[PDB]
């Protein structure tokens, strides 16, 4: 999910 | 309201199922985030970093389809089913 991507770094 | 599961059994099945409109659906939306999680670790030498690796911060040692069985526990990912 975008948020989580956004979020992983 | 449980003891912790250890082992395999680790998420709980009905926690996953919870998510996922069936097993079926489950164990590929499990086994194609593995794959992701396995290429990315192949080509975390050098190459284009299209696919993105592990969400959840993975364990020591832990295998690809044990971490995509977590993240998708753990509510970070989206599936959209086919037909």
């Amino acid at each position: 999910t975008e948020e989580a991507r956004a979020a992983a770094y | 309201g449980y003891d912790t599961p250890l082992g395999i059994t680790n998420p709980p099945i009905d926690e996953l199922l919870d998510r996922v409109s069936s097993k079926y659906a489950l164990v590929i939306y499990a086994a194609k985030r593995a794959r992701q999680i396995n290429d990315y670790y192949n080509q975390l030498g050098e190459g284009i970093l299209e696919y993105v690796g592990p969400l959840v911060e993975p364990g020591l040692q832990e295998k690809p389809l044990s971490i995509a069985l977590r993240e998708i526990h753990a509510d970070l990912l989206e599936h959209t089913e086919g037909e």
